[PDB]
DNA sequence: CACCGTGCGTGTTGACTATTTTACCTCTGGCGGTGA
DNA sequence: ACCGCCAGAGGTAAAATAGTCAACACGCACGGTG
């Protein structure tokens, strides 16, 4: 996403540094997202969701 | 209690423990707490580690076993 | 306590579809040459 | 005052790239049995 950095690196370069072939790094990213998604870890981030 | 009627998903349990609960089809924590250690061990594919985790997570929020509820829901 | 039999998380292709840019026609403004 | 000419701005093709959807080894790790 580009948090604390200067570019939204695509999966290719992220795999270069983390050694892989996209699908695994895609795998690592999705777990994190579903994780930060459950309550008990996303109440204040939810507040920031204008409603 | 408001917390009990929340599904087990929010309880933040392991994949194997979640599958064991799904096999037991336990929707609410209020129903789960009524049971006891031996009854939980009666569940297949569940060992001492899973029961220990369940006890620890219940104790983290102050929940335990043995409390009998009535008219729930 | 110790040993062996599955379960399951952890790393790996192949085929398919959805952006994204780039280039090719077409409208439609502006513009300047030329004229007692 | 007019009339032929020029360039900036769109709709549609097409190539390139990125994201999306189901199998095989392999090494811990849990459970049965002694």
């Amino acid at each position: 996403f580009g948090i604390d950095m200067n570019t939204d690196y695509t999966l290719e370069e992220v795999g270069k540094q983390f050694d892989v072939t996209r699908e695994r790094i895609r795998q690592i990213e999705a777990k994190a997202l579903r994780k930060l998604r459950h309550p008990s870890r996303s109440e204040v981030l939810r507040s920031f969701l204008d409603d | 209690d408001p917390i009990l009627l929340r599904p087990v998903d929010d309880l933040e349990l392991t994949v194997r423990s979640a599958n064991c609960l799904k096999a037991e089809a336990i929707h609410y924590i209020g129903d789960l707490v009524q049971r006891t250690e031996v009854e939980l061990l009666k569940t297949p594919n569940l060992g001492k580690k899973s029961l220990t985790e369940i006890k620890d997570v219940l104790a983290s929020r102050g929940l335990s076993l043995g409390m009998r509820l009535e008219n729930w829901p």
